[PDB]
């Protein structure tokens, strides 16, 4: 559980 | 300079209840009417023994994404006997079931199907069968000013994983749009 | 070239005279023959190995293999 | 050195800049000239009247030919 | 020199990787290069000799992504120029049968050693992924397995930072067990059962093996020197696998028996006559290595690593991964 | 869903015309381009890369706002600066300095 | 019912009376002395012009705006023609049409013929005016006239073959710029425009010259032939280099920015741009860091993943520092990043966070105390200027141009205190001492008399004084000047404080002032978003330095961990400018490499460090912003400060009798973007 914000942040910066 | 006769006679004898605008230009004579009486007006023509049109040439849609009545349906139709043609142009919004003319001119099922999928305007009676031009289950209606030129999901390629598939667009050399406008 | 005869082996001057565009003979167009530069003819190989064939500036088989970035890194020592 | 390095690749035969520097100036007689080559059409390079009041050659901005005034 | 993702997935997105895939001309090669180029990465495939064998995987990627290069083996300069600019190298070479001018030892062992040494030369590589088999040390018959274990050891030794996958037998749209059995059944008297008839194996879905290969390829700083096996989703005896094939092909099963003597005495002449001056036929179903790996049970060691450590096990070998049989 | 910005493009800072001012227009602030490794062309993956300022030209902020609200994607209208109109004079050009101090 | 061109809020100074004229028929209302051209504009018809710009003086020089005013002889120049009550203007009569056709005929007669190489081809007035109003055939064969091109420094190259003798550049350079170098010399057809002694132009606003000059002769050198206009898209953003927050338009193609050009905003910068900003993109492309980096113990840098970088920084943060955690807010950063950083630090528990150039001293917080009260627009209504410790020509060049505009309009005596500098408007130099400031807060220095004999004075304190130790004394002396000279009246609050950054206003607004003084000295874990911390030096030997920044050039060689971010042209933040007006930029080009936005990286760092932030979207960030300081979410409208400066002094002795130090030098190597950038480097090497 990594607070899906961070899950996106580790990927590209266009979410 | 072409067909003032038919147009003048048609306007001066019509039931003036269902005519919203008349334009006697030289590009083409326009009877802008209300979408509620369209079938009535067209059935008046094709039958009256002077302005009998008897042939429907085109049913095209025009999109104006800045007016409350977004769409614009247009019927171009001539009179092979009286050598004249008129353009009956009605307004139409998002969902608003427009009357059909496949009872009068059987040559409208294909043009009404084309205006069903290209645009999104409906059609209450028969001609609103499934789409014609666009291939198959298609997200939008690909001729209004919103469906982009390159489509939402259009990559379509073979997969030895299974056989073939359709996947979202990732095209290369993006569509360049030049401006060219001119402030005088 | 009796065995492996292929079109595009014709030089440009005779290509013209042969396709009827202009009935000027190859020897005359070669009297013209722009100087100060020029490349001798070479038929469309396109099949005899990539090096006789050619590539762009980003294709891996090209000994050039440019890089397209339009910026630079910081690149500390 | 950098432009021809960006576009050209061979670097065996001389680049366009090298050739157009290999051609010498023209040494014209008056004070104003016009560069096209020898034809008005079929050779492009629209009329490009260029002044010649400096002790150095003057380029033509198409097919730089570097005209120069002859006398004083 | 860590690469950088410069896109959004899908075709025509860079994502950095450039991979040389030795052996990318057959089954697992096709699947793995499909996965890589779909993810978005340049791929260089060498072909021993042909003009059209790699042609299919020429289309599974944007322009200039897949590149077929040149004659691969038996030359250091060729292998070097093929690995001229790679980021990762994936080795899959290896047949299932010897041909006079080659031999299990030669191909598997010596080519793995050659690839390791030329990677050492072009020591600009990041990931050397060698796929060998569900085969152990020289503790089993089928000399291919002995040489392949020696190759595993020597590639780990010449590249301590490597990854060696040991997948089980693969079943897919073009495999070498189900299609031979269907061919044999459709042709004449039905299938044989070698060894005993109830020998245990862990067949695996090839797409899922390829997904595991892509996973271990990316695997951001988690396993850079590992050697482990890829089993299947369930234990299958060979009899039950044949019954699965028969239920999916909608035909009647028939099995042939007394396996070991017919197997040995009918598969031994091939090698003798082979090494005796012109190529000889291919071992349809009498392959010596088939005989050996079926006379010994090889399923899972349950000891080192697994799919479960990498990613979820294959879907199941009933619905989709056998659905290609309907062609019969 | 996508955040969009409704503005009126200001007059170009090079010409002195007026046929392109006061024309409300919606842009999808889409910027996700990258360099195609083969040649160097600019690839993209957004379906709305150019439509917003290639075909969608609206007549007034009211119409563009209603349209964005209709398609659902959330918006944020911007302000439109207009030139203040002073008064000029050629006499003021040829004004007269005072007497010597 | 006819809206003016572009919309144009007429003034009506005396709205009780205003003339009316007939333009092409229907009538229009007009103020007292408005010109025929502006009357036609109000009526809603554009008239072709070359030598008339709404910001420069008039000159009936191009002779293209001709119209016929019935009740008059045949031709009339529209501009410079003061409207009369009832004159019968007419624009589309055969007379006017033929006038325009002939004039365009003459121009294109003796023009050069090099459009397909002459950039501004596709933007050219002369081109569009000919295509729309002129004829279609030329009748001319003889030889034209050609002159030699000219150099004007590495900013404005000119091919003077096409100098059509408009004097736009001359009038600009003599009215708005301030330096009189350009001039029209010669006679007849042989008439050139060029400095006679081949000098350069050592002033800003020369980019404004290249925008003014319609035909493509004066053109930006670093944008020589890179693109036409029809090729690239424009995004309307603001500026972060200067402090005024100029409104500009970034013209970009693909992932590359090609140029920037001003856009009209009649409140901050009229239509101009300071020379620093127009050429500040080349390096934004040139030098860059695009990977999270970790210092390997051999003193080197290795590229790592975001997971590992955030993990190590959060680990060491929790590990050591109990009360010695400091954070420096960048010089070019947004309120989003600032509030996120402050929240992260306060949740970490140890708080010493402070902006870029905000002083270590008290620095009390009253909005009227630290923003420019009179809007820049209202600055055109002053009569007596009191610039203290400020050279606004070098900082806030647009405010300097506004002051010059005022002094040009109506002579307004200006007194300046501080170091010697080269003002371009008849300035009075009053001294270099806050001691002189005391004397004028008292009775000596008879210039104070001028203040008392003044209507709408203005007292401008430059933000460079925030860093000086004795600031409350300066501000209190200014308070006494105000109280005794009656310059704070409710009708007009003329007590302005400039700024010299883009993030300074929002920093001082959120409250980023250092709780102590020897913070960097006593620290052990410093979080930087901007450089320079005093000569990047006060940080001790052992101190975990994390540079969460972009375009790394300086202090990076001191950093211990490196986090790449998004520049000011790749993100959407909120910047506040000196008159307290809060604007927002817009993305124009994709982020470089794999950098991320500032508030995003801060929130991710917080989560991986444990204590997380209750917000994870720009909407909730701006909600927190509404909780801490509301105008920053009331974007795009200046909210004045209706509270006086009733601060409490703490020095009460003197003003330390030390001279005013120079606040900003070289005007180009400041602003890390430009600095690690380049055209500013050669401009610094030559144009000084
Ligand atoms: N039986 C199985 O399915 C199974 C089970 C577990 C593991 N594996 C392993 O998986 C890997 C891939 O198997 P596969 O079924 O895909 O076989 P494969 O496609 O035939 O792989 C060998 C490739 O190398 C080529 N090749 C053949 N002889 C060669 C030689 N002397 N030198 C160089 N290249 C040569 C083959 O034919 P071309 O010359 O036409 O390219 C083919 O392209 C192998 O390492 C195998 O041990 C297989
Ligand atoms: S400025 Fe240049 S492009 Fe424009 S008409 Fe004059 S010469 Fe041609
Ligand atoms: S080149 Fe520029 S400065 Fe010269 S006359 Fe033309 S517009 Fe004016
Ligand atoms: S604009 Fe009126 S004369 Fe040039
Ligand atoms: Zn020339």
């Amino acid at each position: 559980a990594i607070s899906p914000f961070l899950k996106n942040f580790y990927s590209s910066n266009y979410f | 300079m072409d067909n003032q006769s038919i147009f003048k006679y048609s306007w001066e004898t019509l039931p003036k209840k269902w005519v919203k605008k008349m334009e006697r230009s030289e590009h083409g004579n326009r009877f802008d009417t209300k979408t509620d009486y369209l079938f009535q007006l067209l059935c008046f023509l094709k039958l009256h023994t002077y302005t009998r049109v008897q042939v429907l040439i085109d049913i095209c849609g025009v999109d104006y994404p800045s007016r409350k009545r977004r769409f614009e349906v247009v019927y171009n139709l001539l009179s092979t006997r009286y050598n004249s043609r008129i353009r009956v142009q009605t307004s139409a919004d998002e969902v608003t079931r427009i009357s059909s003319v496949v009872s009068l001119f059987p040559s409208a099922g294909w043009w009404e199907r084309e205006v069903w999928d290209m645009f999104g305007v409906s059609s209450i009676n028969h001609p609103d069968l499934r789409r014609i031009l666009t291939d198959y289950g298609f997200e939008g209606h690909p001729l209004r000013k919103d469906f982009p030129l390159s489509g939402y999901v259009e990559v379509r390629y073979d997969d030895p994983e299974k056989r073939v598939v359709s996947e979202p667009i990732e095209m290369t050399q993006e569509f360049r749009y030049f401006d060219f406008a001119s402030p005088w | 070239e009796k065995s492996r005869y292929n079109a595009s082996q014709v030089p440009p001057e005779w290509h013209g005279w042969l396709h009827f565009i202009t009935d000027h003979t190859g020897d005359e167009l070669l009297l013209l023959k722009p100087k100060r530069y020029g490349v001798e003819h070479k038929e469309n190989l396109s099949g005899e190995g990539e090096q006789y064939i050619y590539h762009s500036k980003g294709h891996a088989l090209n000994p050039g293999q440019r890089d397209w970035t339009r910026y630079q890194p910081w690149e500390s020592k | 050195s950098n432009h021809t390095a960006k576009w050209m690749q061979d670097t065996s035969k001389k680049s366009p800049m090298e050739l157009i520097n290999e051609v010498p100036p023209i040494k014209v007689e008056g004070r104003i000239v016009a560069c096209e080559g020898d034809t008005n059409p079929a050779l492009g390079h629209p009329i490009e009247f260029i002044c010649l009041d400096l002790p150095e050659p003057a380029v033509c901005k198409y097919c730089g030919l570097r005209y120069v005034q002859d006398h004083h | 020199g860590h690469l950088v993702r410069k896109g959004t997935g899908g075709r025509s997105s860079v994502s950095g990787i450039i991979a040389t895939v030795f052996g990318a001309t057959g089954f697992l090669g096709r699947y793995v290069v499909q996965q890589l180029a779909k993810m978005g990465s340049q791929v260089l495939v060498p072909f021993r000799g042909s003009e059209d064998c790699p042609r299919h995987l020429k289309l599974m990627g944007d322009l200039g992504q897949i590149v077929p290069m040149k004659y691969n083996p038996r030359d250091e300069s060729s292998v070097k120029a093929v690995m001229a600019k790679a980021n990762v190298v994936i080795n899959l070479i290896g047949r299932d049968y010897e041909t006079r001018n080659y031999s299990f030892e030669e191909v598997h062992y010596h080519m793995a050693e050659n690839l390791a040494k030329i990677s050492r030369e072009h020591g600009g590589i990041l990931r050397f992924i060698q796929v060998s088999c569900l085969g152990a040390s020289p503790s089993s018959p089928s000399r291919m397995l002995r040489a392949k274990a020696a190759a595993e050891e020597v590639v780990l030794r010449e590249l301590p930072e490597a990854t060696i996958l040991k997948p089980a037998v693969m079943i897919g749209t073009e495999d070498r067990i189900l299609n031979p059995w269907a061919h044999f059944a459709k042709k004449y008297g039905f299938i044989p059962l070698f060894g005993n008839g109830s020998t245990k194996i862990q067949p695996v879905y090839v797409v899922d093996v390829a997904a595991a290969l892509t996973t271990v390829l990316k695997d951001d700083g988690t396993s850079m020197g590992k050697t482990y096996e890829l089993g299947g989703p369930e234990i299958f005896t060979v009899h039950d696998l044949a019954e699965l094939m028969y239920e999916t092909i909608r035909e009647w099963p028939r099995y042939v028996k007394v396996p070991f003597p017919i197997a040995k005495a009918l598969a031994t002449p091939r090698e003798i006559l082979l090494n005796k001056p012109f190529p000889l036929p291919t071992p349809e179903i009498l392959n010596l290595d088939k005989i050996q790996a079926l006379t010994t049970d090889t399923i899972v060691s349950e000891n080192a690593l697994t799919f479960n450590d990498l990613g979820i096990i294959p879907h199941k070998l009933k619905g989709y991964p056998v659905e290609f049989l309907i062609s019969y | 869903r996508r955040r969009v910005v409704i503005y009126s493009p200001a007059r170009t800072a090079s010409q002195q015309g007026s046929g392109k001012v006061g024309r409300w227009k919606i842009n999808f602030l889409s910027t996700q381009k990258w360099e195609n490794p083969l040649m160097g062309w600019t690839s993209t993956g957004d379906p709305y890369a150019h439509v917003g300022d290639s075909a969608l030209t609206f007549d007034s902020a009211e119409a563009a706002k209603a349209f964005a609200e209709k398609h659902g994607w959330e918006y944020s209208v911007k302000k439109r600066h207009t030139p203040l109109l002073k008064v000029k004079s050629y006499a003021d050009n040829f004004k007269w300095k005072g007497f010597p101090k | 019912p006819r809206s003016p061109l572009a919309g144009a809020r007429v003034h009506f100074a005396n709205p009780d009376d205003a003339i009316e004229v007939f333009v092409d028929g229907y009538p229009v209302k007009i103020p007292k002395g408005m010109t025929v051209l502006q009357a036609c504009e109000v009526a809603g018809v554009d008239i072709p012009r070359f030598c008339y710009h709404s910001r420069l003086s008039i000159a009936g020089n191009c002779r293209m705006c001709l119209v016929e005013v019935e009740k008059s002889p045949k031709p009339v120049a529209s501009c410079a023609m003061p409207a009369l009550p009832g004159m019968k203007i007419k624009t589309d009569t055969p007379v006017a049409k033929k006038a325009r056709e002939g004039v365009m005929e003459f121009l294109l007669m003796n023009h050069p013929l090099d459009c397909p190489i002459c950039d501004q081809g596709g933007e050219c007035d002369l081109q569009d005016q000919s295509m729309a109003f002129g004829s279609d055939r030329g009748r001319f064969t003889e030889v034209k006239r050609s002159v030699v091109d000219k150099n004007l420094g590495p900013l404005v190259k000119t091919v003077m073959t096409r100098c059509i003798q408009c004097t736009r550049c001359v009038r600009f350079a003599t009215e708005v710029a301030g330096v009189q170098d350009l001039g029209m010399l010669g006679r007849g057809s042989g008439e050139e425009i060029g400095t006679y002694v081949e000098k350069l132009l050592t002033s800003e606003l020369s980019g404004n010259v290249i925008d003014i000059c319609p035909v493509g002769a004066l053109t930006s050198k670093p944008f020589a032939f890179k693109a036409r206009n029809w090729e690239l898209k424009g995004t309307e953003t603001i500026d972060v280099t200067d402090a005024v927050g100029s409104n500009i338009r970034i013209d970009s193609r693909g992932p590359e920015v090609m140029r920037i050009v001003p856009r009209l905003n009649e409140d901050i910068n009229e239509e101009w741009i300071s020379d620093k900003t127009r050429f500040c993109y080349d390096g934004l492309k040139r030098q860059r860091l695009n990977d999270p980096m970790i210092r390997g113990p051999d003193g080197r840098f290795k590229a790592v993943n975001w997971r590992d970088a955030l993990s190590v920084i959060a680990d060491i943060a929790h590990q050591v520092k109990p009360e010695e955690i400091v954070g420096v807010a960048g010089k070019l950063s947004d309120a989003e990043s600032m509030i996120a950083l402050k929240d992260f630090l306060n949740r970490m528990g140890s708080n010493d966070v402070w902006g870029e150039g905000i002083g270590v001293n008290t620095n009390a917080d009253f909005r009227s105390g630290y923003i420019m009260n009179t809007s820049i627009a209202g600055l055109e209504k002053a009569d007596v200027f009191l610039l203290v410790g400020t050279q606004p020509r070098v900082e806030a060049a647009m405010v300097n141009a506004r002051i010059r505009k005022t002094v040009r309009s109506n002579q307004a005596k200006v007194g300046y205190i501080g170091p010697a500098t080269d003002f371009n408007y008849d300035h009075k130099h009053l001294g270099t001492d806050p001691q002189t400031l005391v004397e004028i807060a008292e009775g000596r220095h008879p210039f104070f008399k001028t203040l008392s004999d003044a209507k709408n004075p203005v007292i401008i304190v430059g933000a460079g004084v925030f860093e000086r130790k004795d600031q409350d004394a300066i501000f209190a002396a200014v308070e006494t000047i105000a109280q005794k000279a009656n310059v704070v009246r409710p009708d007009w609050n003329g007590l302005n404080v400039l700024l010299l950054h883009a993030a300074q206003a929002a920093a001082l607004d959120l409250g980023l002032v250092p709780q102590s003084e020897k913070s960097l000295e006593s620290a052990k874990f410093v979080y930087l978003m901007g450089a320079d911390d005093v000569n990047l030096d006060k940080i001790p030997d052992d101190a975990f330095v994390v540079y969460q920044g972009h375009h790394g050039d300086k202090s990076v060689y001191r950093a211990n961990v490196i986090l790449p971010t998004a520049a000011f042209s790749e993100k959407e933040g909120t910047y506040q400018n000196t008159e307290g007006c809060t604007q927002q930029t817009l993305p124009a080009v994709p982020t470089v490499g794999d950098s991320r936005d500032d508030w995003k990286i801060i929130r991710a760092l917080s989560e991986v460090a444990g204590v997380r932030l209750p917000y994870d979207t720009i909407g909730a960030v701006r909600a927190r912003i509404r909780n801490v300081a509301p105008n920053l979410v009331n974007v795009d409208e200046r909210e004045p400060a209706t509270l006086p400066s009733s601060l409490r002094p703490s020095f009460t002795q003197k003003v330390d009798t030390t001279p005013f130090g120079t606040v900003i030098e070289n005007f180009y190597m400041t602003d890390a973007i430009t600095r690690a950038s380049k055209i500013m480097a050669q401009c610094s090497a030559t144009l000084l």
